[PDB]
RNA sequence: UCUGGUGGAGGUCCGUAGCGGUCCUGACGUGCAAAUCGGUCGUCCGACCUGGGUAUAGGGGCGAAAGACUAAUCGAACCA
RNA sequence: CCUCGGCCGAUCGAAAGGGAGUCGGGUUCAGAUCCCCGAAUCCGGAGUGGCGGAGAUGGGCGCCGCGAGGCGUCCAGUGCGGUAACGCGACCGAUCCCGGAGAAGCCGGCGGGAGCCUCGGGGAGAGUUCUCUUUUCUUUGUGAAGGGCAGGGCGCCCUGGAAUGGGUUCGCCCCGAGAGAGGGGCCCGUGCCUUGGAAAGCGUCGCGGUUCCGGCGGCGUCCGGUGAGCUCUCGCUGGCCCUUGAAAAUCCGGGGGAGAGGGUGUAAAUCUCGCGCCGGGCCGUACCCAUAUCCGCAGCAGGUCUCCAAGGUGAACAGCCUCUGGCAUGUUGGAACAAUGUAGGUAAGGGAAGUCGGCAAGCCGGAUCCGUAACUUCGGGAUAAGGAUUGGCUCUAAGGGCUGGGCGGCCGGCGCCUAGCAGCCGACUUAGAACUGGUGCGGACCAGGGGAAUCCGACUGUUUAAUUAAAACAAAGCAUC
């Protein structure tokens, strides 16, 4: 239907092309449904900013503002596991 | 077509001014003020989205003039918890207690042998 | 399953302002079965008279309000609506009466 | 309005009872100076202190 | 209003010390026996005229009887 | 990749009720009116319109800012 | 006197938030869910048990009794059913603890129910009848609270194990964390029948007394069909949010088991079950609610918060005409039809030559079918621009629903619905054609003139109430402290 505007066609011409391009990436990720790591079903939607809910197993997870997992979160979780393992062994 | 008027001094379409149409034996259409819709209890588990079964969906103050059988289900945690989560807590209680006996025996046997 | 409807004209004929025989031919001619006037619908409907009591019998669906429509047209044609009115005196009969003061 | 308090109703009752014309025999009293009720109040013309 | 479907229950209701009057009504199809008590008006619907006349004879004494004619 | 459907987004468009008030520099201008009237106009799912209840009081308040508004009174109200 | 015990603090704050429980008929000069009649209901109290029912009345050992059924002794009994979801009329229990309800946004789309509108018949009354019209108009009920049954919904249960994946919605969406299929369970039930209930109300036709008798009587208050129709409401399911859309009184359920009851009576504690008895005090309530009961000095073209909402045309709560209901032209009338004016029109031939300036007016305007440029942030610009059609009448084609498939049944080979056949029912449109009028037809009403450019502001929004709506302010974004 569109060549490049995608999901930000709802804004028409009403903001800059670059601002619509930046929000295009974020609006795709904030409205996507992800696969739940707990039940395996692709029903992990966003309730509010930082709140992600699964409509099958009814699990609520604290995540990112627009994406389910922030890169800072993954690095910190991997680093804490390394620091914990160094303490134990 | 006959047009209607409020039967009370509240002239605003509020949540406590809801009405329905009734035809009288005098062949007139009048307003009847309706009670709010009640809701059945939600399970104490906190994970089940649906309401409980076997309990009347009435407003809370009317609940005290019903019999007890209309307010509960014949089961442990009857009118407060769903059957599915009652089943899960029976198994969760039993299996954790089983693991505790196993752990205590394992640590007692290890202590005796060491 | 037949329908019997009667018409009372006793008062108008006693006063002499109404002709019962003229009513028979008026209903015989200006009457419709399946939307066609005359012939009494191939003999399905029939009209009889006895002492100013015109009875109409039929087996097909026939409504007596249709007869009230026909008798009113007869009265208007004869300039009698100013003294006579058609009143249902029973479930299956109409009667011609005068207007009181 | 129809919805009114007891205090307001009793206040309106008093103003209603004192809105009457002077009696006729008062004019006949010795040394009388009153000819009419000069404190008559009309609802549309003058409004109450309330 | 309560509907009673048994003659035996109707006689028990009529002989209550609470009962005030028995109102008999005749309709085109049935006869209705109505006993007025403190809380409810108990109605018994009988479709047989033979049983209807029997009920009138067996009505308890002293209780007021009114025929809705 | 193209095509035909479905779908129903939007401080989206036309445009009622509502909110506002462009131009006629029209009417009126000892007026219907100490700011109103008509035609024509702007907006009309949103930074929307609105009742009641609450809070802020005069060198103070409040101000998407005009020295605007603060009971027909505002480049510091009104009362004594 | 021990034991328990957080007020996480008095109190005030809503006649639109929360908040148990009433609705039909009649009655006034003015009242009325308030009075009368009738039928219900909530809360509180009942101690000295108000009456029933439940708890709760079994089993073993013997003896007598022909045997049934009784005598003695011993032991039970804070109910019962369903695999389950849960069900049954009750079905003890404190401090303490957990939970629920009260208690949640806005928008969209579907579906159920009702009211209203509509269509086809049957009654009763009325209108028209110059000619027709079996016509046209009116009217054609069953309150709350109980009982039953439709109907709607369900992330509720049992069997079972699915790929050649299947189920399914307008859209989606769902499934080895258990699909489809079959069978159950629960909730809501404002719908229908029923008690209430026809005795009342209404319609119509008569008969009385007298100003009123809720007078008396007869007949009726019937049978159907439709729908993206409008409104309300109940559901289901989605979209949006750097916005996530009250609190508290009040009521309930559960966990635990400190306690209480009685020894086998016809019994006890206890009972959220059925019926019975008594009470519910204080204040408001008339009327206007606005082109005349409010504010603006007034019966002031101003201002002032809501509810219900028929027919036709038509996209419409548009405008225009009409019904129910309402009114008397808006603080006067009569006569005349001068100038000037206010408001509404028209105009030959030119066509902005007027004027600071096309100000004002005029042109265009709806829908269908074609066709649409520069530029561009690729979304738009766009109803760009430009063109054709449009009435009336008579036809044609297409677009659906239900039932059935060899006196009454049925033990049966004997039948084969299979290019979907027959019968019955039904509403709204679309396309094509012929004919036809003095080429007139979105015939009134409603209803964008357009194009090429320059300046400013990005856009939506806001602003000097009463002379400035703008380029001014704000705004997202950018940057700094
Ligand atoms: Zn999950």
């Amino acid at each position: 239907r569109t060549k490049k505007v995608g999901i930000v066609g709802k804004y028409g011409t009403r903001y800059g092309a670059s601002l619509r391009k930046m929000v295009k990436k974020i609006e795709i990720s904030q409205h996507a449904k992800y696969t739940c790591s707990f039940c395996g079903k692709t029903k992990m939607k966003r309730r509010a900013v930082g709140i992600w809910h699964c409509g099958s197993c009814m699990k609520t997870v604290a995540g990112g503002a627009w994406t389910y997992n922030t890169t800072s979160a993954v690095t910190v979780k991997s680093a804490i596991r390394r620091l914990k393992e160094l303490k134990d062994q | 077509v006959q047009r209607l008027t409020y039967r009370r001094r509240l002239s605003y379409n509020t949540a406590s001014n809801k009405t329905r149409l009734s035809r009288t034996p005098g062949n007139r259409i009048v307003y009847l003020y309706t009670k709010k819709v009640g809701k059945a209890p939600k399970s104490a588990c906190g994970v089940c989205p649906g309401r409980l079964r076997g309990v009347r969906a009435v407003r809370p103050k009317v609940l005290m003039r019903l019999s007890k059988t209309q307010k509960h289900v014949s089961r442990a945690y009857g009118g407060s918890m769903c059957a599915k989560c009652v089943r899960d807590r029976i198994k969760r209680a039993f299996l954790i207690e089983e693991q505790k006996i196993v752990v205590k025996v394992l640590k007692a046997q290890a202590q005796s042998q060491k | 399953q037949v329908l019997k409807f009667t018409l009372d004209c006793t008062h108008p004929v006693e006063d002499g302002i109404m002709d019962a025989a003229n009513f028979e031919q008026f209903l015989q001619e200006r009457i419709k079965v399946n939307g066609k006037a005359g012939n009494l619908g191939g003999g399905v409907v029939t009209i009889e008279r006895s002492k100013s009591k015109i009875t109409v019998t039929s087996e097909v669906p026939f409504s007596k309000r249709y007869l009230k429509y026909l008798t009113k047209k007869y009265l208007k044609k004869n300039n009698l609506r100013d003294w006579l009115r058609v009143v249902a005196n029973s479930k299956e009969s109409y009667e011609l009466r005068y207007f009181q003061i | 309005s129809s919805h009114k308090t007891f205090r307001i109703k009793r206040f309106l009752a008093k103003k209603q009872k004192q809105n009457r014309p002077i009696p006729q025999w008062i004019r006949m009293k010795t040394g009388n100076k009153i000819r009419y009720n000069s404190k008559r109040r009309h609802w549309r013309r003058t409004k109450l202190g309330l | 209003p309560r509907k009673i479907e048994e003659i035996k229950d109707f006689l028990l209701t009529a002989r209550r010390k609470d009962a005030k009057s028995v109102k008999i009504k005749k309709n085109k199809d049935n006869v209705k026996f109505k006993v007025r008590c403190s809380r409810y008006l108990y109605t018994l619907v009988i479709t047989d005229k033979e049983k209807a006349e029997k009920l009138k004879q067996s009505l308890p004494p002293g209780l007021a009887v009114k025929d809705l004619k």
